């Protein structure tokens, strides 16, 4: 499993 | 316990990092034998290593989270399990983020150990500059990711309450209207908006900070490498394809040590609250037959809240089969603790006591439990269906016929069946279904069916209505085999005491009269102000 | 869809008050994206540059464009979070102020059939999805759309068939993509839903602590728990198995196009067409396009829940109330005189009220009486405004009370309720709640004059002292106390007591019959007993909602 999220 | 698994899941790990490995490290290696002018046999060779290698630790990763999960959703579910067994005798969303956190965190710092093993397998000169600018990469932004969280929290926490201030206007509404204050409700909720707009100003300051120093670190790192290698190639120590490796290898290692910065306060947040939830965490003799009789001798009790004064003391009544005792007077004297020791709630804190022959404590729980069933001081229902709610806590799940009989006993059939399928309907929790009346012929109906040796029935129709009152001695009177089971009336209503063979009466923690109903009617104590009351 | 199309223009609308933030986030986006597009390309003209014969203007030139343009992409991608985070919480404040201002104007029949938890749910959580939108997930579509077409603008510039390639490529990831995201939400949406569930068995376990505790149902409850979390588990399981299928196909399908990318490209390599660097840059483009795509695509998946959400909570403030215009009355002089005529009041949910008439005198104690079950309380009610009567009217004055002013009515006609609700706040602003500004002295003035100065004085600051929230620090007489003392400080021409006789002392009603404010005004009293009667001047009986 990879890390993932989205930035301002 | 775990462990078997889980050091199959490290060591799994592991081997997926070494064979994720083999991209950059063979298209470099390829590209620089293509500066060779190598033959095709290497360039074959190269490509059916990369897919090997890489396929290998693809399905090696997948095996390894697919043993990881069935294995923390067991202790998850475990640890949950066991919590609410303590808590009876909030926590899941706290145990699943910090399963994927943890898992998380050990997955990209394997990987980024491994990016720098690799490094230190080709040109140490390279990799002193990763060394060098690590700590630089480390201790800035954990410096900054403190700050930035103490706003956000900050700003989470005014949001919540002004939420709950807004609520609590909402549900004071009628109130409200009635003053009519809205517009100062309004000022109110505003004010609060406006320190809210205060902090958010620092908030925004701390997060533009914040990103700027992350970015800035890893690019500046990604910047000073491809400097250094590229004065290295110059100088001819290290060959353009150990430099095309070792760029992706900087994108993949700053990946990796920002996920890291990411991920690890959140593991330090969940072991800080979960370590207060694990803090929080922390035989008898079987009858075989009917009990036949229990008795007190100058029994005392003692309040939970403060042991070390006593409820109460002089317990000497004894339950005598064919016969129904009474109690009846002030509620400081102790009715209701009397009643929990009956039901073994509680050891005594003096005198003794016996029941079957035996201390409450020496017969099994179980069996205790099943023969000295009670009702309660309020009906309740729960959120089962009526032949469900009827029989909560039965070892074994008896005939319905016997519902049916227990209910036609208790005079609750005739409600159950007015309910759409009969004894089976679906019954609202905390007793929404019907009426109080109604709650409690269930709880009178849910005593009988266990068929009890000594029924401590009390407060059920002294709460109820007259109707159900008036069944209820109908019914205790009634009782066949010469009154089968014995009693013990300690209702609001003296009325239906005057059937009472041995009555008695308690004043401020002791008993103050007993004997015949016109005996305690002729006699000066509490029961002859009742009677001229 | 059209409901979707205006509910994105009145967010916009919304957005509207903050344009200077908007354009200055927009135009930083811009310049972040330009130099991240542009970095690699500079990257591959490094190696290009170490490939071949050492330049050392080349070389410097390239480095100190590569520390410029780093600079640059580092500095505007920090300061356009930051601005679009202050365009949140801005937007989240304003649409939270709105909400709350528009449900305080509403009728009190749609907070009887509401539930709290309804509009707590909207004011709280749904306000944070609020400024979701355009601050972030506007954000973050445009920033992928834009940097997926210079990414596509520049591998074209290295060599187009391995474009070809990658278009050849991109739709079975988009459709895994779609696929994986739909089952994840349904998924999740089993497990919020056996969360509930079983949130709900342990509500129902400690509910009736004491109930199972006596019968000894203790193993049973535990058990069911067990197998409500065994379920929880299994869905988990389930959930995190497809996830980790979705990453194995997904890195299985990279490599199937990178292999076979690095073939095609050394071969063109050993054409002699393309160097190392711009393979490189090529390269990095290709790693960066897919996740670019990925992350648009979950994006624009986000977009219609965050609508949906906007359609929930807009559907509050667009509630029509079903209240009349006040009529602005004020009269500066008011005999008192209230007179009921052939009345009738329907619950919004049966003749709950029907047929009553009477008159009241301001010298004259009313008091009306009879259990009716219990709903003797709507006719006063009704006598607040609080609701409106179905029949009849109620007049005061020969005025009807809807025309009165809303401020004036309510601080004319003060009433209290069987239960005293409090307000979390002092003592001074729970009694002279309802005032903008009046003097101290009239408080602590009726606070005498209602018995309740005994735990005032013997309380630091004396009304300045911080109660309980709901006043729960206190207990029921205080709470009489309290009222009474609210009712007394507005000075009021009619009051209405309720309960006086059947939860409250003597003391208060005795003093609320012999008060100067209470004297010669006009007075209702209810009570639960004949202790009332005796003193009343006139009685009235109701039963089953008739004279």
């Amino acid at each position: 499993r990879r890390y993932q999220s989205t930035e301002l | 316990s775990e462990t078997r698994r889980l050091s199959l899941f490290l060591v799994l790990v592991v081997l997926s990092s070494l064979g994720e490995m083999a991209i950059p490290f063979f298209t470099g290696r390829l590209t620089d034998w293509i500066l060779q002018d190598g033959s095709a046999d290497t360039f074959t060779r190269n490509l059916t290593l990369m897919s090997i290698l890489t396929i290998a630790s693809a399905v090696l990763e997948f095996v390894g989270d697919g043993i990881y999960n069935n294995t923390m959703g067991h202790v998850h579910s475990h640890l949950q399990g066991e919590v609410f067994g303590a808590v009876l005798r909030d926590t899941s969303t706290l145990s699943d983020s910090l399963s994927e956190n943890l898992s998380l965190f050990l997955w990209y710092l394997v990987r980024g150990l491994c990016l720098l093993g690799i490094m230190l397998w080709g040109s140490v000169s390279l990799t002193m500059v990763t060394l060098i600018t690590l700590p630089l990469l480390f201790l800035l932004p954990k410096k900054v990711g403190k700050w930035y969280q103490l706003l956000e929290v900050q700003v989470r926490e005014s949001l919540a309450k002004s939420s709950q201030v807004a609520i609590e206007a909402l549900s004071a509404m009628p109130t409200v209207r009635s003053f009519a204050n809205e517009e100062g409700e309004a000022q109110k909720f505003r004010e609060k908006l406006q320190e809210i707009k205060t902090l958010n100003q620092k908030e925004a300051v701390a997060y533009a900070v914040n990103s700027w120093t992350t970015s800035i670190s890893g690019m500046l790192l990604k910047v000073g490498i491809l400097y250094i290698g590229g004065q290295l190639v110059t100088s001819g120590a290290v060959s353009s394809g150990n430099l095309v490796t070792f760029v992706l290898y900087q994108m993949q290692f700053t990946q990796a040590v920002e996920v890291l910065l990411s991920i690890y306060p959140r593991v330090q947040k969940a072991v800080g609250s979960s370590e207060k939830i694990f803090e929080y965490l922390d035989g008898l003799l079987t009858p075989l037959h009917l009990e036949g009789l229990v008795q007190f001798q100058d029994v005392s009790f003692a309040y939970p809240n403060r042991p070390d004064v006593l409820v109460l003391q002089g317990l000497t009544f004894t339950l005598r089969p064919g016969e129904v005792t009474a109690l009846v007077g002030p509620n400081g004297s102790g009715k209701s603790t009397v009643a929990a020791l009956l039901q073994n709630l509680y050891q005594p804190t003096g005198g003794q006591l016996l029941l079957d022959g035996k201390p409450l404590p020496q017969y099994e729980h179980r069996y205790l439990h099943r023969q000295v069933a009670a009702v309660g001081q309020e009906p309740q229902v729960f959120g089962r269906s009526l032949q469900e709610n009827i029989a909560y806590g039965l070892t074994q799940k008896p005939t319905m016929e016997e519902i049916t009989a227990a209910a036609v006993k208790s005079g609750a059939h005739s409600f159950i069946s007015g309910l759409p399928q009969g004894y089976d309907t679906e019954v609202d929790e905390a007793g929404s279904q019907l009426s109080g009346g109604q709650r409690q012929a269930v709880a009178l109906a849910r005593a009988l069916i266990r068929k009890p040796c000594v029924l401590i029935l009390d407060d059920a129709t002294s709460a109820l209505d007259a109707n159900s009152q008036l069944q209820v001695e109908q019914l205790l009177y009634e009782s066949p085999e010469r009154y089968s089971r014995s009693v013990l009336l300690i209702t609001q209503h003296l009325s239906l005491v005057e059937q009472a063979d041995h009555i008695l009466f308690l004043e401020g923690g002791a008993i103050r009269e007993g004997g015949t109903h016109q005996q305690l009617m002729e006699k000066k104590g509490c029961y002859w102000a009742m009677v001229q009351a | 869809q059209v409901n979707n199309k205006v509910l994105m223009w009145r967010l916009l609308k919304l957005s509207r008050p903050d344009l200077p933030l908007l354009v200055a986030a927009f135009f930083f986006l811009v310049l972040a994206v330009l130099g991240e597009t542009l970095i690699p390309h500079y990257s591959g003209r490094v190696i290009d540059i170490l490939g071949g014969d050492f330049d050392p203007h080349a070389f410097a030139s390239a480095i100190f464009f590569m520390c410029l343009f780093s600079f640059g992409s580092s500095l505007s991608a920090g300061c356009r979070g930051g601005c679009f985070t202050y365009t949140m919480s801005r937007i989240n404040l304003r649409i939270r102020e709105q909400l709350f201002s528009s449900l305080l104007r509403q009728d009190l029949g749609f907070f009887q059939e509401t539930k709290t938890g309804e509009l707590n749910s909207r004011l709280s959580s749904d306000t944070t999805l609020m400024s979701n939108w355009l601050p972030l997930n506007a954000n973050v579509l445009l920033r992928s759309l834009v940097k997926v077409v210079g990414l596509y603008g520049f591998m074209l510039s290295i060599s187009p068939r391995l474009t070809l390639l990658s278009l050849l490529h991109m739709p079975f990831t988009i459709a895994a993509e779609k696929v994986y995201n739909t089952r994840h939400q349904e998924v999740l949406r089993e497990i919020q839903d056996a969360v509930a569930r079983a949130g709900q068995v342990v509500r129902e376990a400690v509910g009736g602590l004491q109930t199972v505790r006596s019968f000894g149902a203790e193993e049973h409850e535990v058990c069911r728990y067990k197998e409500a979390l065994e379920q929880c588990r299994q869905l988990y399981w389930r959930r995190d198995l497809e996830r980790a299928l979705y990453l194995l196909v997904r890195r299985v399908l990279h490599l199937g196009v990178q292999m076979l990318m690095l073939s095609c490209g050394l071969q063109q390599m050993q054409d002699g067409e393309l160097t190392q660097g711009s393979l490189l840059s090529f390269m990095i483009y290709q790693e960066s396009v897919g996740s670019y795509v990925q992350t648009l695509v979950y994006i624009y998946g986000d977009m219609l829940s965050n609508v949906g959400a906007a359609e929930k909570v807009f559907s509050y403030m667009d509630r029509q109330p079903n209240l009349p215009s006040p009529g602005t009355l004020a009269p500066t002089t008011l005999q008192g005189v209230v007179k009921f005529q052939d009345v009738s009041f329907a619950y919004p949910n049966r003749p709950v009220l029907k047929g009553l008439t009477f008159t009241l005198r301001p010298g004259e104690v009313t008091a009306l009486v009879g259990p009716n079950g219990s709903g003797k309380s709507t006719v006063a009610a009704l006598l607040q405004n609080l609701y409106q009567p179905t029949g009849g009217q109620v007049l005061l004055d020969e005025k009807p009370i809807s025309q009165y002013e809303h401020c004036y009515l309510h601080s004319q006609v003060v009433s209290v309720g069987q239960e005293p609700v409090l307000f979390s706040g002092s003592v001074r602003n729970n009694i002279a709640y309802g005032l903008q500004s009046c003097e101290d002295d009239k408080v602590m003035a009726a606070a005498q004059a209602a018995h309740a100065d005994d735990f005032i004085q013997e309380m630091e600051h004396g009304i300045y002292t911080d109660v309980g929230e709901k006043g729960s620090q206190l207990a029921a007489g205080q709470k009489q106390r309290l009222a009474i003392a609210r009712a007394l400080v507005r000075d009021p021409r009619v009051l209405i007591l309720d309960e006086a006789t059947s939860a409250l002392d003597v003391q208060c009603e005795q003093a609320l019959q012999d008060w100067n404010s209470r004297g010669d005004r006009t007075v209702l009293v209810i009570a639960h007993r004949l202790q009332t009667v005796q003193r009343a001047h006139q009685i009235l009986v109701l039963q089953e909602g008739k004279l």
